């Protein structure tokens, strides 16, 4: 049998890179 | 004055609260993925091995 | 062999579930 | 008066600070569990390919 | 005095942001590290099932 | 054949312990 997780890696690394919005300006 | 300086501090709480939620919720779907993902693989390995 | 990872499994939905517990209420 | 929105803007911080590190701790247990799974997933796979 | 008083809820505010973007940071990276680590599983124990 | 996530694990680990120093000191 395969296995299909490529939804939740794409998410994951999607989240991980999104973060970046979630941060908060010093300036 | 001092009513501007302190809406200012309250501006930046409301700024931190909102981005933290932001980030929470972003990080409680990166943990269901990482569930789901987890359980996929722990089911197809141990039917490989059956 | 089998894996036995169900203990986390059910700790990671846990934690995605009860992080609800930790958010700001801007109320 | 500028005593009481000081205090109020205080006890905000307060509870910033109390949700955030009760969030760290929940994510640094989780951390823990997704490596332990990760960890006996590589166990497991390695061991049936050998 | 009460400028003392803005200070100090300002520098706790800046501390808040540095700790919850220093803390994003490492949970960035933690998440790089989940879904590369699932990514080979999911490759390895597809290609033992072929 | 077989797999090597270890850096991987290793970094979990490493984040899950230094997270420590990322909390706010309520004193």
């Amino acid at each position: 049998s395969v296995v299909n997780i490529q939804k939740e890696i794409d998410r994951l690394n999607e989240v991980a890179k999104n973060l970046n919005e979630s941060l908060i300006d010093l300036q | 004055g001092i009513g501007v300086t302190q809406n200012v501090l309250y501006e930046n709480q409301k700024l931190i609260a909102n981005q933290f939620n932001s980030a929470i919720g972003k990080i409680q779907d990166s943990l269901s993925s990482t569930a789901s993902a987890l359980g996929k693989l722990q089911d197809v390995v141990n039917q490989n091995a059956q």
